[PDB]
RNA sequence: ACCAUGAUAAGGAUUAUAAAUUGAAAGUGUUAAUAUCAUAAUCAAAAUUUAUUAUUUAUAUUAAAUAUGUAUGUGUAGAUAAAAUAAGA
């Protein structure tokens, strides 16, 4: 509805009480997280960020 | 290679289900029941909620 | 008021010795290798005793002409550890050192002030994880030549670690 | 010193590998689970005990995997890098852009070492999304902009 | 003497000079009404000698 | 392969330093017949208890207090609040005259080596780990058990009580290192 | 706190087969009622395997991490050790 | 830290040493310049009807500190090893405390002391614009001013490289400039005492006002001129470098002889032991407390008892 | 597991089943086991 | 680890001689009390995960009683859109 605050022309939740993971209909439309920004989660949140652009062993 | 949702995967789906029963014996996938069947056993496993 | 400052009449020499803090050095203990007494462990003590025999000597670094470093891969292979060469007689020396050993009579000149003291292969602790000091005390042969002092007692291989447990080795 | 004590490290790299075991395995557990838990006929080539079957086989085959990762992402979503201050998504004590505590999130601000404005902490920012509807307005707005601007084909 | 009396670091620091210990009670409704907190434990710091 | 002693082993770690290390000389249980066949291995009990354990315990227990009572002008008082970040530390009054700080280690960590025939659960309750964590200020610390980085407050002539805060820093320095101005 | 995320995670009669248990009774049994691979036996089993009929027939050991079953019965089929504890 | 010369980068320890010291970057960290956080306010360390002692502890990342001897009467101060990182309060507090800056007294002439030398000639002669200040030192070290760029090099400390230092300038013991006949604020400085090493009890003194004399001692061995400052009506010993709380002064750097440094242990055994000694770093002590409990000036008695000629004291871990 | 496998029933399919072909390489990832632990089939991690 | 941190409270002053403007609002100084563990030789509290007759505060459950007599808190919270029993001795 264009007379609400927060309106976007696309239906951003569906009706629906108890659309949880264990329907296998949510299963199909879902989408799968590869490279996604956990992907980026995985190999560059490290302690040493210099342990993520070379090795310790080559650069000494 | 596909990407995004399970939709887009069409061959993997196919190479994954025929290779599901390619290494599964019937003689294994009986022993697995639902819960309808284990509830059977029991004194009374069906009312009205 | 004037306060003196605490001296002693008789100080052991010792005390004198250089800390950069003029404290007492940190007591660091070994390595995890040093925990069960095994084979790889009994021949490091006969390892580093042979490596000072070897090497330079003194304020002038004089060096030792005789290599004993040469002999230490055959004593370990029929199983005489250091401390086993502490327990051979005169006549037990006399067969290891011609037959076995093949020793020289400057060499056998060079390990004998090693043996005729009776020199404790304990691993003594460091301020690093990688020590290279071994008590060099004389041993009575009440407490197994391991020279009795600072938990030194008769079965002990390192400081700060466990016994021998000779029914294993 | 130095920079993380190595108990640390080695708790947040098993955190990277769960990463990677999830990112492994959440295909094939997806789509085990879909099929298992269908009733309604997967094909008009496979029906009735065709299907009943292959739910059967592909349960065993869902069960013998020893390691599969099924655990939800949430659950440990919370491991800081720098420093072993342990947060809980969704409160303050977290900050998911730098995915960092709010005890390590001061020390970054105080030590100069990212770039970020300060603005009165009664207000909402700068970005008109966040002004109109708060937080589930812009939450809304970035579906529109990662998925819902394609027409899908 | 007490060392806790003669300590160096007493001199400049109040909170070490007093060699005593504390009993922990439950509170009245007057100590709750006179400190304005209600404390389910009160607190009694107490010096003795036996 | 340990000797049981009475004395402790001062281990000087550094100036003003030491390490105080001494063992409580564990004694054997009781041998009537509700202590004989005790499920140890298992943890989880369920053996009915009769009123006539609960008094042989009980005597058990006097038995024990008379022990323990024995050894306690020979302990230390703990007079400042324990801190407790894996160790403990706290601030004792000794039967000595002197104002100690030591700390107390969860794990075992013996005088000549680590080996011992005890768990981590066993050693917290015997080197009191468990008991200094839990004590306040005011109660026994034992001296039989070990006790790693003890420090001696250095100690004044004068009583530091009732003295004036308001005195300048070079003066309070004169002060508390027993050389007044 | 975010809504029922703990980590850290009550009989009625009316409710009995919704209340912790699982949502449909088409679905299968969880992996923890199966044996994956070749075990050496474990010392514990899982509080979610759910109560067959074979716990109560065969009666060998139940470890629940601690918790052992002795008086089997028929009352207990068809749900899992979170509601039996 | 030294000139990089053919032997040096041809050699596989230098680059093998720099590998173990500071991991794979080689280059050595600086010691930074305090920010406006973390940093305290000045503190009054003591108050005597003669003068006024006031004090900074840790104002520099070396831990340093930084003191002001106010004087009553004639409402003169007198810094004592001008290194602060923000020199902006103390030009503060004398501006509000009717106060007339008049000399610098420097122990050493370490990077611990002359670091901020020149900010503190600048900022505090800026406000009495609206006479100039002194620096006593010893010519002793002037091999250490020689060298203060190569330490600014070293501990990077960049902004104060190009700076030439005001006891550099010609004083009134240099021959003068002969300038064209077609600006002394640079060329002359008439405000300079360079202190001697024939340090006495009788004549070597300065005379602060109102009957006070700071008698200073000449005591090398951390450094080749050290001066410290003794008030003997007050019972106060700025010690610099000589002597901290439970340690002394470091040997290991250049022109530090161990056998100087004890020899300048035992000429304070004439004081008392309620003279509190007020080091350049760290915590102060009283001289009573050093000759009791103090193992470096312990050790230097005791190899003077058992016969050594050369007794060499000293630390290699420490304060520079 | 001899007397745990009463009540609790045994499917045992093998190692076989752990052991996804080539062409579902894409789809994991790139990985083809699942092991509990993560599997790189270079010879030097090997 | 016994450094000389830092927080609390209290009193002072300057400007409006316009009916215009959406909007007549902004900058600068002194005393008391409290308090001050970083140049040194270690170790897993709640680094930290999990479970059992048992210790709480909360979570909801949770009832009788007219024969007489009867049962007043401090606090915890949300956004914030009323106002003169006390002596400028
Ligand atoms: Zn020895
Ligand atoms: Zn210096
Ligand atoms: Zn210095």
């Amino acid at each position: 509805s264009p007379e609400f605050k927060t309106f976007t022309g696309y239906p951003m939740r569906d009706m629906r009480p108890g659309y949880g993971q264990n329907l296998p209909d949510y299963i199909m439309k879902k989408r799968l997280p590869n490279n996604t920004h956990y992907e980026l989660f995985a190999r560059r949140d490290i302690p040493n960020e210099d342990n993520a652009m070379y090795g310790k062993y080559l650069y000494d | 290679s596909p990407h995004g949702y399970i939709r887009h995967f069409e061959n993997e789906v196919r190479d994954l289900l025929q290779y599901v029963d390619g290494v599964t014996p019937w003689k294994q996938a009986q022993k697995i029941r639902t819960y309808w069947e284990v509830r059977s056993h029991h004194p009374m496993p069906q009312f009205n909620r | 008021k004037v306060s003196k400052v605490p001296t002693r009449s008789v100080i052991p020499a010792d005390a004198l010795r250089y800390h950069p803090r003029y404290s007492v050095p940190r007591k660091m203990v070994l390595s995890n290798t040093f925990n069960v007494v095994g084979e790889n462990n009994r021949y490091t003590s006969l390892k580093l005793i042979l490596e000072k025999l070897s090497g330079h000597v003194g304020r002038r670094q004089y060096k030792m002409l005789c290599n004993l470093e040469k002999h230490y891969d055959k004593l370990k292979d029929e199983g005489i550890d250091w401390h086993e060469l502490k327990w051979l007689s005169r006549e037990e020396l006399i067969v290891l050192f011609d037959k076995v050993l093949h020793l020289t009579r400057t060499e056998r000149a060079a390990l004998l002030p090693a043996i005729e003291a009776k020199v404790c292969g304990v691993l003594r602790q460091t301020d690093s994880r990688h020590s290279t000091v071994v008590c060099m005390n004389r041993g009575n042969a009440n407490h197994g030549w391991r020279c009795g002092r600072n938990g030194h007692t008769n079965d002990v291989y390192f400081e700060g670690k466990a016994k021998a447990n000779t029914a294993a080795l | 010193g130095q920079d993380v004590p190595k108990r640390h490290t080695h708790f947040v790299l098993e955190s990277r590998l769960m990463y990677e075991k999830s990112f492994r395995d959440c295909w094939l557990h997806s789509v085990c689970r879909a099929i298992s838990q269908l009733d309604e006929p997967l094909s008009k080539t496979v029906v009735g005990t065709h299907q009943k079957m292959l739910q059967r086989k592909v349960t065993c085959f869902q069960y013998n995997q020893y390691g599969l990762f099924k655990t939800p992402y949430y659950r440990l979503a919370n491991v800081d890098r720098y420093h072993a201050v342990q947060g809980v998504a969704g409160t303050r004590e977290w900050v998911p852009y730098v995915n960092v505590s709010y005890w390590t999130m001061n020390k970054m601000v105080r030590g100069g070492n990212l770039l970020v404005h300060r603005v009165h902490y009664t207000g909402w920012g700068t970005d008109s999304h966040l002004k109109k509807g708060g937080w589930e307005h812009r939450w809304n707005k970035v579906l529109q902009r990662n998925v819902l601007q394609y027409s899908r084909i | 003497r007490c060392p806790l009396r003669h300590c160096k670091t007493g001199v400049k620091r109040k909170r070490m000079r007093i060699c005593s210990t504390e009993a922990h009670y439950r509170s009245t409704f007057v100590e709750v009404w006179a400190r304005h907190m209600p404390l389910k434990v009160g607190i009694e710091p107490i010096s003795y000698l036996i | 392969g340990h000797m049981p002693t009475d004395v402790p082993r001062l281990v000087k770690t550094g100036n003003t330093r030491h390490n105080r290390l001494i063992f409580p000389l564990q004694f054997p249980p009781a041998t009537h017949k509700f202590n004989r066949a005790f499920v140890d291995a298992g943890y989880q009990r369920q053996r009915a208890i009769t009123p006539a354990e609960m008094l042989v315990v009980r005597q058990e227990v006097e038995q024990l207090q008379q022990r323990v009572m024995r050894a306690a002008p020979k302990y230390l008082r703990v007079v400042r609040d324990p801190r407790c970040h894996g160790k403990v530390q706290a601030d004792f009054c000794t039967p000595e005259g002197d104002l100690v700080s030591g700390r107390v280690y969860r794990r075992f960590y013996g005088d000549r080596n680590r080996v011992s025939a005890h768990s981590t659960m066993r050693w917290q309750h015997i080197g009191g780990w468990k008991l200094l964590k839990r004590i306040r200020r005011g109660s026994l610390f034992p001296h039989n058990v070990p006790l790693y980085a003890v420090t001696k407050h250095a100690q004044i002539d004068f009583p530091n009580t009732l003295l004036d805060t308001k005195h300048s820093t070079v003066e309070q320095t004169a002060m508390q290192y027993n050389d007044p101005m | 706190y975010p809504f029922l995320r703990r980590p850290h995670i009550n009989p009625s009669a009316p409710y009995f087969w919704s209340f912790m248990t699982a949502k449909s009774q088409m679905a299968f049994l969880p992996e923890e009622n199966y044996i994956t691979g070749d075990w050496t036996g474990k010392f514990f089993v899982s509080k979610r395997q759910v109560y067959t009929l074979q716990h109560a027939t065969s009666g060998a050991k139940v470890r629940v991490k601690i918790f052992e079953f002795n008086s089997p019965s028929r009352w207990n089929i068809g749900k899992e050790m979170n509601t039996l504890t | 830290s030294y000139t990089p010369n053919l032997t040096s980068l041809t050699n596989q320890v230098n680059r093998s040493e720099r590998l173990r010291k500071w991991g794979s970057a080689g280059v050595p960290p600086g010691v930074p310049r305090i920010p406006r956080l973390e940093a305290k306010g000045i503190a009054i360390l003591h108050e005597s009807p003669k003068v006024i002692l006031a004090g900074r502890s840790r104002c520099n990342n070396f831990d340093s500190n930084q003191y002001m001897l106010i004087n009553k009467a004639t409402k003169r101060c007198l810094l004592v090893d001008a290194s602060d990182d923000w020199p902006d309060d103390w030009a503060a507090f004398i501006g509000a405390s009717d106060l007339t800056l008049t000399h610098v007294f420097l122990t050493h002439c370490h990077i611990d002391n002359i670091i901020n030398l020149n900010a503190f000639l600048t900022i505090c002669g800026s406000r009495q614009k609206q006479d100039e200040i002194g620096v006593m030192w010893c010519p002793a070290e002037e091999c250490w001013v020689q060298n203060f760029k190569r330490s600014c090099e070293r501990y990077g400390r960049f902004e104060e490289m190009h700076q030439v230092l005001p006891m550099m300038c010609r004083s009134l013991y240099t021959p003068q400039h002969l300038v064209d006949p077609v600006r002394n604020a640079r060329h002359l400085r008439r405000n300079d005492v360079l202190l001697s090493a024939a340090t006495n009890r009788a004549t070597s003194f300065i005379d602060f006002g109102n009957g006070v004399l700071l008698y200073y001692i000449f005591s090398p061995g951390h450094s080749p001129g050290h001066m410290m400052l003794h008030i003997p009506t007050e019972r106060i010993l700025f010690s610099g470098d000589l002597l901290f709380f439970n340690k002394v002064g470091r040997v290991d750097l250049p022109w530090a002889t161990g056998v100087r440094l004890a020899e300048s242990l035992r000429l304070l055994e004439a004081l008392p032991d309620n003279t509190v000694v007020v080091p350049g770093h760290g915590r102060m002590t009283t001289l009573g407390r050093e000759r009791r409990e103090n193992k470096a000036l312990q050790q230097c008695y005791q190899r003077q008892e058992i016969g050594k000629q050369e007794v060499s004291v000293g630390f290699n871990e420490g304060y520079l | 597991r001899r007397e745990l496998e009463k009540y609790m029933p045994d499917i045992t399919i093998g190692p076989k089943a752990l052991v996804t072909p080539v062409s579902l390489m894409n789809a994991r990832n790139g990985h083809r086991v699942t092991h509990d632990l993560l599997h790189s089939y270079d010879p030097h991690i090997g």
